[PDB]
């Protein structure tokens, strides 16, 4: 149906993606965080209340 | 329209450029800087300032005349 | 009238400090790229 | 556009397989360039005067030998990621692109 | 300050495009939270209607 | 790659990326888009302000009121659609005067959509002053929208006709909302039109020269430029709203509509103080509103009477201080339409008003002629 | 010929020098506004002509651009400005304005 995409150079791409990704939802994370407050999504560390 | 490679016909002219990530944004900034901008004044008063000038004048004198009418001494 | 005054001037001071900053960061942003283009050196060689 | 397109994708993504053709195609150019006494004798003349000695055959298969991927993207890395480029042009080149985006080719975003 | 700070700035957290988007946003927090409270602050040589100072009278 | 090819990012490529423009633009041609951004801005802070504004009579002034006091950060968005729109007009004479004195209007098609450009934000913003129900807001109505019954035979009817009674009552209200609504999207559909024209042939320089030669892609160093250009244009609005938020709408307009009241004042908004100079200038209903409208479509005049064989006016001194004269007289004529039509004010508001048709009609040609003569030309 | 033809002259060079193409580099034909007739003339320049002009347009839009002058050795000269197009717009126009006539016929 849809998987030609299995294989060890496929496996290789992926592993050096993956700091990568990893790296890009944290600042996405960090990003949402900080735009809505540390209440509409987590709080702690040093900023105020 | 237009795109790059089909504007126009241009012959031996050579270009120097330099990356921007060795060169300064801001060279001879205040050294060579002010001076063109008196320069560039220079060039541009006498076509620019007196047309304003004239109604600066126009404007004061204007004013003036108006204020000094809603007064009067006899009659 | 204006209740909004105090705050008003407030964030207008926010507003003063951010533009006292952005704005040269953001003119140092555009010589830079500019840059490539002021200092850039122009010869003419035609054929003898 | 399509130059820069691979050496950023081999700073970032290069894979196994290509990097043993790599290897392959450097075995083969390396043996088949000393094939005869002129480009022998000219290998021997140059080496000894960069190298101090004559590197064997042997030594520069253990160093082919040794790249992997990981080295590929981290040796290409070094180099090629977000570097200035020298350009020099000639010819028809009014769509040659403005060096600031040449540069900008020269990194990516997704990385 | 010696082998440069901007160099280690660069190497460290400027060189993927990753790092340098999770600085700027983890420094766009600590900035917020530094300066919204610093020019709040400034503004505070005004000891006027200060809500704190009249909090106490009444 | 994936940029030229993809139909929609064409468009984006062929508009803001690899799009040839000269190396050589100036800060005056920075106001395009600044137009284009304060459009934007108008339309958000507007659609916001659309829901909490009411458009009837009597909430229209209360539901302004609202706004400012009650809801959360509606004053700021009140105060940004008010000076966005001075804003809007600054921009929008900086770039008529950027063209008229670069030869821009030389583009026949580009420049003739940019009069239908000014004319609906003119309708455009006539409208929205009238929204909040002031007395300026009524009266400003009533004066304005009066105009038209000068027109023979048809006039009475007319007037009648878009008010929606025999005064500006209920229906007008209600009915400049719904077209202060529907007017900024029309001008957007018509700003691509102006772009699309536009680039047909790509930008002007300031040497009216010809810049085939000499084109860099519109991607970092325009893009950039506008960038910082558009900070400006904030810089200068947030400093007119947070810190003067009344100062080019004036202390008055507070105070809601009284028909019957009459205020010795009665001017329009700044941007059409110069027409509305040249309006009273002329004892007359009909040339008054016949001349009141030939101060603006003269726009569509300009090409016809351009005479010199240089396009740009760099090289031009004698044009360059007939501009300057036009623009000095352009403050006269503003400056003039502010103030009451008494003694002094009639006779200069009169004067430059003749000055204005002089100029543009007779003196600039003439002064092209002349320039092409000392060239040997 | 005498003093009034001297003044109409430098009545003429001070426009010209006021004018201030001159201190781009450029010469009055690199100034003329590009309609057809002018178009065409370009388009008949030699090869020489042709290049020369291509490079001084680029040396002023150059300088145009940072807003920068050349140092006033290098300005060019008042009649001493060759006025390379003339002939070829002469030319032009005159081959348009035949056509006109033979249209109205
Ligand atoms: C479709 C987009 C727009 C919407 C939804 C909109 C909405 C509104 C509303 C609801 C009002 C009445 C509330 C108030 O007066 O603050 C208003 C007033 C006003 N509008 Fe707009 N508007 C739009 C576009 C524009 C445009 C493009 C301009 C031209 C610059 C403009 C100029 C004005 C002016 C001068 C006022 C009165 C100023 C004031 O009292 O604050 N509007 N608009
Ligand atoms: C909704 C209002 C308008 C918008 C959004 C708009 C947009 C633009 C933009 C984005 C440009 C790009 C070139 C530049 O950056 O200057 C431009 C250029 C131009 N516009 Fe407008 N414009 C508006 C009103 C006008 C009007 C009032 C005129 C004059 C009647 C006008 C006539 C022109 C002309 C002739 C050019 C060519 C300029 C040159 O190449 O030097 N536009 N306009």
């Amino acid at each position: 149906m849809l998987t030609r995409f299995l294989g060890p150079r496929y496996r290789q791409l992926a592993r050096n993606w993956v700091p990568t990704a990893q790296l890009w939802g944290a600042v996405g994370a960090v990003g949402l965080v900080s735009a809505t407050d540390s209440r509409l999504i987590l709080d702690w560390v040093p900023t105020i209340n | 329209g237009r795109q790059f490679g089909h504007l126009t016909r241009v012959r031996h002219v050579i270009t120097y450029s330099l990356s921007p990530f060795e060169q300064r944004a801001f060279p001879h900034y205040f050294s060579k800087g002010i001076p063109n901008v008196l320069r560039r004044t220079r060039a541009c008063i006498l076509r620019v300032a007196p047309p304003f000038v004239a109604f600066y004048l126009v404007y004061t004198w204007g004013t003036q005349e108006f204020e000094k009418s809603k007064r009067k001494n006899p009659a | 009238a204006e209740p909004e005054h105090d705050h008003r001037k407030r964030m207008g001071l926010k507003m003063l400090l951010m533009m006292g900053l952005l704005l040269p960061l953001v003119y140092a942003m555009k010589r830079h790229k500019w840059s490539v283009l002021k200092s850039r050196k122009l010869a003419y060689r035609p054929p003898k | 556009f399509v130059l820069q397109g691979q050496w950023m994708r081999l700073c970032t993504s290069a894979t196994e397989s290509e990097v043993l053709r790599g290897k392959n195609l450097l075995r083969n150019a390396l043996v088949s360039h000393l094939d005869g006494t002129t480009p022998v004798c000219e290998d021997i003349g140059r080496s000894l005067l960069t190298y101090g000695r004559r590197i064997p055959l042997a030594e520069w298969e253990s160093r082919i030998a040794e790249v992997d991927a990981r080295v590929v993207r981290e040796v290409c890395s070094k180099y090629f990621y977000d570097q200035c480029p020298a350009v020099a042009g000639f010819g028809p080149i009014e769509q040659l692109p403005d060096y600031n985006r040449i540069r900008s080719g020269m990194f990516w975003l997704r990385f | 300050v010696a082998p440069t700070l901007t160099a280690r700035l660069y190497s460290l957290l400027f060189r993927r495009t990753s790092t340098f988007a999770l600085t700027i946003v983890v420094g766009a927090l600590f900035f917020e939270r530094a300066f919204d409270q610093g020019a709040d602050a400034i503004y505070e040589h005004i000891n006027e209607g200060k809500l704190w100072k009249h909090i106490k009278h009444k | 790659n994936i940029r030229k090819s993809h139909p929609l990012m064409k468009i984006v490529n062929n508009a803001f990326i690899d799009l040839p423009a000269p190396s050589n633009i100036s800060s005056w041609w920075n106001f395009g888009s600044l137009l284009g951004i304060c459009l934007i801005l108008q339309i958000l802070t507007g659609l916001f302000l659309a829901m909490h504004y009411t458009s009837d009579t009597t909430t229209a002034f209360s539901s302004v009121t609202h706004i400012c006091r009650d809801v959360n950060y509606g004053w700021i968005i009140r105060y940004m659609h008010a000076n966005g729109a001075s804003m809007f007009f600054i921009c929008l004479y900086m770039h008529v005067g950027r063209g008229l004195y670069y030869g821009s209007y030389t583009f026949l098609e580009t420049w003739n959509i940019g009069v239908i450009l000014l004319l609906t934000v003119m309708a455009t913003a006539f409208m929205g002053y009238v929204l909040p129900w002031g007395q300026m807001s009524f009266w400003g109505a009533t004066v304005i929208t009066n105009l038209l019954s000068a027109i023979p035979y048809i006039g009475t009817n007319l007037v009648e006709w878009i008010w929606g009674g025999f005064s500006v009552d209920k229906a007008t209200l209600t009915r400049f909302f719904a077209f202060h609504f529907i007017l900024p999207f029309i001008i957007m559909a018509i700003a691509m039109v102006h772009l699309l024209f536009l680039h047909e042939t790509g930008s002007n320089n300031p040497t009216g020269i010809s810049s085939d030669v000499d084109k860099i892609p519109f991607h970092p160093y325009y893009t950039i430029k506008d960038i910082l250009g558009a900070l400006l244009l904030i810089l200068a609005l947030m400093l007119l709203v947070l810190f003067a938020p009344d100062l080019l709408g004036d202390p008055d307009n507070y105070t809601p509509a009284n028909p019957l009241n009459t205020p010795p004042h009665i001017k329009p908004e700044w941007y059409f103080l110069f027409a509305y100079a040249i309006l009273r200038s002329i004892p007359n209903k009909l040339g008054g509103v016949l001349a009141l409208a030939f101060s603006i479509l003269i726009l569509a005049l300009i090409p016809l009477l351009h005479t010199s064989k240089q396009r740009s006016m760099m090289f031009r001194p004698l044009s360059q201080c007939l501009f300057w004269a036009l623009v000095a007289d352009l403050l006269t004529l503003t400056w003039i339409g502010g103030q009451p039509v008494e003694h002094p004010y009639i006779t200069i508001g009169q004067l430059a008003s003749v000055l204005y048709f002089l100029l543009i009609l007779v003196l600039m040609p003439t002064a092209g002629t002349i320039e092409n003569k000392l060239l040997k030309w | 010929v005498s003093a009034s033809s001297r003044w109409l002259e430098g009545i003429r060079k001070w426009y010209y020098n006021a004018a201030g193409f001159n201190k781009l580099g450029l010469m009055r034909d690199d100034t003329i506004h590009e309609n057809d007739d002018v178009k065409e003339a370009i388009r008949r320049l030699p090869e020489n002509l042709y290049d020369d002009r291509v490079f001084r347009i680029k040396r002023a839009l150059d300088l145009s651009m940072r807003q920068q002058i050349l140092p006033k050795e290098q300005w060019t000269k008042y009649e001493e400005d060759k006025s390379y197009l003339e002939p070829y717009l002469k030319e032009v126009i005159r081959e348009r304005k035949e056509r006109e006539e033979w249209a109205k016929k």
